[PDB]
């Protein structure tokens, strides 16, 4: 069965960089490949068919090459909307096979995020469980760093969180932490609040609530 | 005299897959040896008969297929088969008696920019059966919508051009095949 | 127009079974090559079985044996029966219409299929209520406790998209998801309009909508 291998894993370019990606064959495939672009949730796309074809609808700005045993994937200028994960596939010998996939991710400039903290509801803790939930919406980078502080007291260990993917439109990243806690322990103290450290912040910036009030 | 086997391996034009060619060898002493014998053949397999124990066996008629294929698609000239080739161009039977001789065409059947002579059928409603010859052009209605003899969305031309390039790997090149079906006289050895 | 919409995923039980179900509309399925085309959660895609235009039929090594394709011609319906099924076999479930020439190749939307033992559980929604900055406020919606993945959330029945943020699950240690989704509103309109997230949980029939509201003594 054919491998198809595909390089880069990963990438970031600017928004209009030339953004090229490889694809070789494990043996001869002539030019049967496609290219497929998948946003994140929705399902593949077709862009590229038989190496350099263009499908009907697909923007000039994707381009293909390619015969034999290695192709090439070429994007002219790179549009916010194109953040995807980018796959190979050849489909004349069987069985089908795809290849690793290449994400790519804009390079924007930098963006300071909007900070919230939102309490346990109290339908919540009729429950007997708590969750505090700690907002950065719309910021770039990804990397952020979410402190949670319970009466000055760092926690550790019971919090999640979870990043969206870069908005197709403004290719901003956005982040949920959530702390579970007990009813109990959650009325076991009073001041609670998270610190969020950034590279677009000249200082950490903290958003903070009084159990009660 | 001697059968005209001659005419069928070194013929100078080879049909496509879909409208493959078929010679009736009739009445003849059917000369075996210089077919095994030679080195310039990359698959030789036979079912139900020997190879070397048939300049021993009579039968009534001999039939010489012959077409052009992709050397990835040898392996579906055989009985028990399924494939674009098996299902929608030749179809050989499960209870086959014969051979399949296929011989890399590299040199005579690719061109520079392209050989597109050789043809297969892509699109069929239904398999074929053994020894079938569909040579039908009409476009393929594949939506809900009838097409009327015109191209377009779910209305496609049945045939697809091999794209026989001298650079394609071995499985891409082209390869001629000859088809011996032999039926149970007057052809023997 | 011509689109394929898919269903039939779900938990089950490993060694069990289950069939996907893809309609069809615009195009013939007897007529056309349709595919199977898996995708685990985070890795990439995996070929699994194809049906030509003739019949025959093809699978992948993973799957073979375990893993059967067909088709109705009444019902204009691809179908993917699935046996002996394992964890590994967890996926998104595409199927589509094999490219094969200019313009014809499009996919469905998959299902989740989630080979496992645990039981199914809806979610329970809690509102996440706005608070004070002048311009711009943030509200949503909690989705916690639920199993198995996924879940589909909107807001005032689809009429509002602007500004959203739907998070992806995380799986607590608990071995349930937890999910939050959230806008970005102007702090005027917290008094007049009302917000309410939809939620929708497939395996366990739920369908919750909660009101968001400012919260006040
Ligand atoms: C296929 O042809 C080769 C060579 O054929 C040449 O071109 C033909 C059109 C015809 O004019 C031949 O006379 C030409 O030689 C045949 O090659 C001979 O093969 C035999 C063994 O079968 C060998 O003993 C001879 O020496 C070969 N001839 C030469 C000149 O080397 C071959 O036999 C033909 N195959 C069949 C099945 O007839």
């Amino acid at each position: 069965a054919i491998r198809m291998t595909q390089s880069p894993s990963s990438l970031s370019a600017s928004v209009g960089d030339r953004v090229t990606i490889t694809c070789q064959a494990s043996q001869d495939i002539s030019n049967y490949l496609n290219w497929y672009q998948q946003k994140p949730g929705k399902a593949p796309k077709l862009l590229i068919y038989d190496a350099s074809n263009l499908e009907t609808g697909v923007p000039s700005r994707f381009s293909g090459s390619g015969s034999g045993t290695d192709f090439t994937f070429t994007i002219s200028s790179l549009q916010p909307e194109d953040i995807a994960t980018y796959y190979c596939q050849q489909y004349d010998n069987l069985p089908v096979t795809f290849g690793g996939g290449t994400k790519v991710d804009i390079k924007r400039t930098v963006a300071a995020p909007s900070v919230f903290i939102f309490p346990p509801s109290d339908e919540q803790l009729k429950s007997g469980t708590a969750s505090v939930v700690c907002l950065l919406n719309n910021f770039y980078p990804r990397e952020a760093k979410v402190q949670w502080k319970v009466d000055n007291a760092l926690q550790s260990g019971n919090s999640q969180e979870s990043v969206t993917e870069q908005d197709s439109k403004d290719s901003t990243y956005s982040l949920s932490s959530t702390l579970t806690l007990s009813k109990a322990d959650y009325e076991k103290h009073k001041v609670y609040a998270c610190e969020v450290t950034h590279q677009g912040l000249s200082s950490p910036v903290t958003k903070s609530f009084n159990r009660g009030e | 005299n001697l059968c005209p086997f001659g005419e069928v391996f070194n013929a100078t034009r080879f049909a496509s897959v879909y409208a493959w060619n078929r010679k009736r060898i009739s009445n003849c002493v059917a000369d075996y040896s210089v077919l095994y014998n030679s080195a310039s053949f990359s698959t030789f397999k036979c079912y139900g008969v020997s190879p070397t124990k048939l300049n021993d066996l009579c039968f009534t008629n001999v039939y010489a297929d012959s077409f052009v294929i992709r050397g990835d698609e040898v392996r579906q000239i055989a009985p028990g088969q399924t494939g674009k080739i098996a299902d929608y161009n030749y179809k050989l039977p499960d209870d086959f008696t014969g051979c399949v001789i296929a011989w890399n065409s590299n040199n005579l059947d690719s061109k520079v920019g392209g050989n597109y002579n050789y043809l297969y059928r892509l699109f069929r409603k239904s398999n074929l059966k053994p020894f079938e010859r569909d040579i039908s052009t009409e476009i393929y209605q594949a939506g809900s919508t009838p097409c009327n003899g015109v191209e377009g969305f779910n209305c496609y031309f049945p045939l697809q051009s091999y794209g026989f390039q001298p650079t394609n790997g071995v499985g891409y090149q082209p390869y001629r095949v000859v088809v011996l079906s032999f039926e149970l006289a007057t052809v023997c050895g | 127009e011509v689109q394929l919409l898919e269903s039939g995923g779900g938990l089950i039980q490993p060694g069990g079974s289950l069939r996907l179900s893809c309609a069809a509309s615009g195009f013939t399925v007897s007529s056309n090559y349709m595919s199977w085309v898996r995708q685990a959660p985070g890795k990439g895609l995996e070929w699994v079985s194809v049906i030509y235009s003739g019949g025959s039929t093809y699978y992948a090594d993973s799957v073979k044996g375990r893993f059967t394709i067909s088709r109705d011609n009444s019902k204009n319906t691809l179908y993917l029966q699935m046996n002996s099924l394992r964890a590994e076999d967890t996926a998104v479930y595409y199927c589509a219409r094999d490219h094969v020439r200019p313009g014809m190749n499009i996919w469905g939307q998959g299902t989740m299929v989630t080979v496992s033992s645990a039981s199914t559980k809806g979610p329970s929604v809690f509102p996440l209520a706005p608070s004070t900055s002048g311009g711009t406020a943030a509200l949503g919606c909690l989705v916690k406790d639920y199993f198995p993945e996924p879940v589909t959330v909107s807001w005032n029945s689809g009429a509002l998209t602007s500004g959203v943020h739907t998070f992806p699950a995380v799986l607590q240690s608990s071995g349930l998801y937890s999910l939050s989704s959230v806008v970005t509103v102007p702090s005027s309109s917290l008094g007049t309009q009302t917000y309410i997230c939809n939620v929708n949980h497939k395996p366990s029939n739920t369908k919750v909508d909660k009101k968001v509201e400012p919260k006040s003594c």
